[PDB]
């Protein structure tokens, strides 16, 4: 019997790491954010003169 | 008045002096490991 | 065009074996190489 034509859309898929916004971030593969002390990652600044 | 009527009255008055002694949240604890971002991974990156 | 890493940066646990047999001869050899780097390369420090 006669044929039938099927045309599907093709969508480009987004990965966050490939987009150039990730130059504004350090991306860290991490496992366990539940183990953190609240409201505190201290970092010490020493400015020479 | 609620400090004395609670049981274990000596350990209650000693454990409630922590709000005076504590200054940083890692005070009484020891240090065991270091989670680097790599092998040295910066002087400026976040070390756990 | 620009370049980057393939995946997210994973953490590495360092500090498991502390080896505590550190000697005086090797510590002075490490200290002479460490103080020479301030004159040699102030920004690149091991």
């Amino acid at each position: 019997e006669a044929l039938l034509g099927v045309y599907t859309n093709v969508v480009e898929f987004v990965k966050f790491l490939e987009t150039a916004l990730a130059a504004a971030c350090v991306n860290t593969e991490f496992k366990d954010l539940r183990r953190m002390i609240d409201g505190k990652i201290q970092f010490k600044i020493s400015m020479p003169t | 008045a609620t400090l004395e009527q609670r049981p274990f009255p000596y350990l209650a008055t000693e454990a409630n002096l922590l709000t005076q002694i504590k200054e940083s949240a890692a005070d009484g604890l020891f240090k065991s490991f270091q989670l680097l971002l790599g092998k040295d991974a910066r002087e400026g990156s976040v070390r756990f | 065009a620009m370049s980057g890493p393939a995946a997210y940066a994973s953490y590495v646990v360092r500090g498991a074996n502390l080896v505590t047999a550190v000697s005086y001869g090797r510590a002075m050899r490490n200290f002479e190489q460490f103080m020479a780097r301030i004159v040699d390369h102030p920004n690149a420090l091991p």
